[PDB]
């Protein structure tokens, strides 16, 4: 038995808190955005 | 003495304005801020501190701090600054010739009244002044002269049973759980979804979220169940950086702490059942009229559905034969101040002022004799 | 005419009630000790 | 059946011990406590509840609650737990082979006595038991044939006249103002100086403050007038966290509510003028010996100055030619238990026990025929 | 179920090992690295990614990145890679038959737990698993059940007040100022002296410099003053290239930002004054035992002089009459893991495991019901 | 011979009598009704 995948909500980059973009130079920050609204950011890929 | 001033220097908003007006002239926040970073730009003329709307708008660069904590003046320099602002900038009035009425929470330390009176008479030089309890004014605002009048502003909640103009001081109840603590609890639960907020400006953002999206559940377990099924209960919000929040359960978990203080760790009972306990402390014959005149007031009584929820709770606690009627005029937020604007206008009230010569003849101790 | 200052008694920080340290992050609490005990507390200044 | 047990189920302090002895074997608060916050440490083995000194010591983590209110058992599960503790842990005695004497306030609900006897005979299997009024035990303690007892422990104040061994039940007076109620007033008045206290553990701290610093005035207006020059009457107290409270007027304002119940909002007369009224309801010839044998008992008669305040008031009320003489032995707190231990050892009293064989033939209704 | 595994998913250092052992079997950085430059030799033994010590040693060619940021998993592919590494290469253990205990920071996003549980049950297929908060494990490693526990790893600092087995969730405090963020400040301030580490490989060199040279003060101002005698403070360091660095003020400027977050622009109070605030949020009776049992844990409490600095600050804040005793065992770095290796061994704890069936009957939501 | 259990009558909370809600904050007041005749109150449970 497997359950459906549970997904992380897109992060809000506050001035101090759960994430900051400079902490991990090896990921690019990428935006997630649909229905005219951008739920926040994810960390990904190269360069 | 042409026109009185009235001020509700509560924990959230400084509602101030002249007597006879039906609405306050200025509702700027009771906030003082200092620059957090160094001012590299020469010749900009930046000030050393900001107050009210200036601090609120430029919050991104300031360390916002409230001089009021749970209805008590904690920093008298910043409070004197707020007094100076509300007199000279917002109202554009020289206070040295206008009598002033101030509204304070009950069961406050006496030294607070003493130092407030010293400030009013010795640096602003008002010709007369008076101190009135915030909840009693919401009776004049509602026009009636009987009720278990209840206030939940930003700093405290309290309820003060009055019947036919006589107060029942032994039945006064007070809780230090209100708009500030609810905002902090909303910040705490927003981390469950990853929305971390730690700075003082982010408290103002979470206060906006609190005021715009929160509501009170009629049945907490049912709202929890319907929120646990993915559904239209969940709402989005847009930050001043344009990043978009969504909140589900949190938008009724926050106001529910007024009814279950266990969530914020307090042992005390909620806003309901403390209002019932003050009704029980009253005389046996008085309770018939208190149940029918449960007047609400103050900012944190504005959550949608609060009246129905509390009515259900009180009808559950109270005897079944009782008809119960919560009174909530749409102007809840300004009702304490509206009450002061009525009171200061009365011909019968004009003898109850603390005159300048009454102060300098007996010191600040005059307040406990002249005032409630 | 003037009258002597009515100094505010130092606040006793009960677990719940009319005083708490964290409610105002713009002030630091300081010791106001007299005769070998702190009495209550006062809040001022940066951090 | 070798030795009887004696228990004063105090609203604040359970006092228990074997008969014949001049001091109770064990004294502990009548407190049952539940853990407030959630436990996280597996294998520490926390109990689900605590009682007596266990609850008092760990009060910071518990929601202390009193099963007794004004001498009436309000929660019988916690009261049964307190019974079980005071038998099996403190006295370390199986009650199924020891006769037991219990002390109760007068004018109590009859169902309280009936269910107390039911508990004694069905879940503890006590071979024989008796109920005596708390105040009458104070005359055995003082060794007197005649007197107007005033008893006030934590729950009630009450006064019973007895003359040559005959009670005067129609002259009994009772007030529900006592220790716990008077502690709450101290919590209220401490907010005047800014010292807020809300939780029940902090109410225990306020009780400690009262017991260690409070006293009764000789003339309340002269203490109020001298407290204006507030240097001499102020005393300090150290909280468990290390803060120091300093109190002035409050240390005599709080005990004065006994002599003036108007402070807590009650209409009834003070601790004085109710003793005097009980004397007025007595026969004309009885009053001579009552004025000279006014016997104080119970915990809240322990304040410094109490005998002087009450003697001054009674002399002011009573006829001038009568020599008022208030009796106050230093063992006021345990006097009720001492009288219970005395009479339980009397050879003549052994006929008056409610036997198990009598209860199983007449039930909890037996108490109204055997006991006063 | 043979023997439980215990894992601390350190933001800087993963710790793994079996229960009952007093030290973790394997410790390696939580680093996943990709080849930055193109490969030209054919059949070199190529891998598309390196993890742990392989990435750390080959760092000159790899773009090292941390899946953990401030205690939260920011990339799940690299985290699954790290999980697979610590199971199959370091421990050399098939996780299909070993229950696993994981240590997480408090106030984390619930989705972090739910996806972690889904991973451990659906790709590594552990028979049972549990989540525990790192501070409670440190308190177990102290052999203690009462006291403030302050854990500051590479990702976050957090303090959790515990008393006699009960946690105080409303008093928990959290800061993102920690080891990784502290290395970045050293990277910034090293440019004051000309050194210009910019790459993620040089990040590790700066971390090594911090770990081997940095220390804390008794008075930051005095250490700044001793920079006038600019010979005694300075220490040398040799890079892998052979270049020799010398640093003065920077070696204690970097740790000092823990006590003054203003250095890196944060508004919140330091590592001190947040422990003190968490203590003051606790119940009044609770605080006596908290000051005497201030346990530390985590890698950033390892700077020499941390105990002295924080003891001085806490004694300055807390009342003078209260004895303050910071507990700093030598094994602070592994104390979270040792706490887990105790907890997972307890015979009583065997009922707390989230079994495979308890997951597959209720999905990843099970954690919020079973775990704290 | 186990006799039947007697029941404590529900407390009628007057203004200053032997009953008051605030005396034990560890109990909540609960209404014990009977077909609209509310009787009085008994106290139990949290809050
Ligand atoms: N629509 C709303 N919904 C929910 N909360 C509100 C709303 N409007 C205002 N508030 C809250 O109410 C506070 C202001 O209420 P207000 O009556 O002005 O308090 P106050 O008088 O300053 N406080 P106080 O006198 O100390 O009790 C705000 O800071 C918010 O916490
Ligand atoms: N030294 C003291 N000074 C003043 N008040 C005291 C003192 N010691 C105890 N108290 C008060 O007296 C109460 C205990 O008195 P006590 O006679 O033992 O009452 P009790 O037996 O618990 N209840 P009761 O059944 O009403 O007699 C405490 O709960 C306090 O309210
Ligand atoms: N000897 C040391 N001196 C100073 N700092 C050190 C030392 N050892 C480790 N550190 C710092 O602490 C970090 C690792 O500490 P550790 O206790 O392993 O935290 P973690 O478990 O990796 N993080 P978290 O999951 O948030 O607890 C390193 O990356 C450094 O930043
Ligand atoms: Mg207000
Ligand atoms: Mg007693
Ligand atoms: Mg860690």
């Amino acid at each position: 038995k497997k359950w459906p995948e549970v997904k992380i909500p897109a992060r809000i980059i506050t001035t101090s808190g759960n994430a900051s973009v400079d902490g991990n130079p090896g990921y690019r920050p990428t935006r997630v955005d649909s229905n005219g609204e951008t739920m926040g950011y994810e960390m990904r890929d190269r360069v | 003495e042409t026109t009185a001033l009235v001020c509700d220097n509560g924990s959230g908003l400084v509602k101030a304005g002249f007597a006879g007006d039906d609405a306050p002239r200025a509702v700027f926040p009771s906030i003082v801020g200092r620059p957090r970073h160094q001012g590299v730009m020469v010749g900009m003329g930046q000030k050393d501190s900001y107050v009210g709307d200036e601090a609120q708008s430029k919050r991104g660069i300031l360390t916002l701090k409230y001089p009021i904590e749970h209805g008590i003046i904690t920093n008298w320099d910043d409070m004197e600054k707020i007094w100076h602002h509300t007199f000279y900038n917002e109202l554009r009035v020289a206070p040295e010739e206008h009598p002033t009425l101030l509204t304070e929470a009950p069961l406050n330390p006496k030294a607070n009244r003493e130092k407030m009176t010293q400030i009013m008479f010795e640096t602003f030089n008002v010709p007369a002044m008076y101190v009135a309890i915030q909840a009693v004014l919401s009776l004049y605002a509602s026009g009636r002269t009987t009720g278990i009048v209840l206030d939940s502003g930003d700093g405290v909640t309290h309820n003060v049973p009055i019947y036919e103009g006589y107060a029942l001081p032994h039945a006064i109840m007070r809780l230090d759980l209100a708009g500030r603590d609810l905002t902090d609890y909303l910040m705490k639960i927003l981390t469950e979804r990853g929305y971390s907020f730690v700075t003082t400006a982010e408290r103002e953002i979470v206060r906006d979220i609190k005021e715009k999206l929160c509501y009170v559940a009629l049945d907490f377990e049912n709202e929890m169940a319907t929120a646990a099924s993915s559904s239209s209960l969940e709402k989005s919000y847009e930050l001043p950086d344009g990043q978009v929040i969504t909140i589900g359960n949190e938008r009724f978990r926050c106001p529910e702490t007024l009814f279950q203080p266990s969530f914020i760790g307090m042992e005390s009972a909620g806003i309901h059942e403390t209002t019932y306990n003050s009704i029980m402390k009253c005389d046996i014959d008085i309770r018939k009229d208190l149940y029918a005149n449960n007047v609400m007031s103050g900012g944190t009584t504005m959550y949608p559905g609060i009246a129905d929820r509390m009515q259900k709770e009180i009808t559950a606690l109270a005897p079944s034969t009782m008809k119960i009627k919560i009174i909530a005029p749409p102007e809840r937020k300004y009702s304490v101040w509206i009450g002061g604007s009525i009171l200061a206008s009365l011909s019968t009230f004009q003898q109850m002022w603390i005159t300048k010569q009454e102060y300098d003849e007996a010191g600040p101790s005059i307040v406990h004799r002249k005032c409630f």
